[PDB]
């Protein structure tokens, strides 16, 4: 979704111009995050003895990931 | 102006966990947002990074020294590899 990933890109504030490899580069980073996140929740949530993915797991993924530490915006903890 | 990505998260989702686990409809939506943030997060580190030689356009080696400042090591090995290889 190269457009998207322009769009959300210059829509925050960027400087002027995307170089056509940035959103390539960017949906392959966007790619390895979710799975980061994913996997992380994940075993929050198997480790519960669970085997839904809920939203309540991606807040503990969140949480006690330094890594993830700007995401706690969208998570009440 | 903070649009979401594709509805493409569910699948990459799907792919990460085993065959005998499945996903809710909000944690799908949990992603959405977190990766929405995850965007603009890198897109401002690697701007500043921009500025500081007064340069007009952000490339793949802008994005790839924000995440290495952020702290996502575990993303630059193979990023790299597939940035070089792009260019190949």
């Amino acid at each position: 979704p190269l457009a998207r990933i322009k769009k959300i890109m210059k829509a925050d504030e960027d400087v002027r111009m995307i170089a056509a490899e940035a959103p390539v580069v960017f949906a392959r980073a966007c790619e390895m995050f979710i799975l980061e996140l994913t996997h992380r929740g994940w075993a929050h949530a198997e480790e519960n003895k669970r085997r839904t993915l809920q939203k309540s797991d991606i807040a503990a993924a969140i949480a006690r990931t330094e890594v993830f530490d700007f995401l706690v915006d969208i998570v009440p903890r | 102006d903070r649009f979401l990505p594709i509805a493409n998260v569910s699948r990459i989702m799907k792919r990460s966990l085993p065959a005998n686990a499945k996903i809710s409809k909000e944690s799908k939506e949990t992603v959405q947002e977190c990766v929405s943030e995850f965007i603009s997060f890198v897109t401002g580190e690697a701007s500043d990074k921009c500025q500081r030689e007064k340069r007009k356009t952000i490339n793949g080696d802008d994005l790839l020294w924000a995440m290495t400042t952020l702290g996502f090591e575990a993303y630059v090995g193979p990023l790299k590899s597939y940035l070089n290889r792009y260019r190949e």
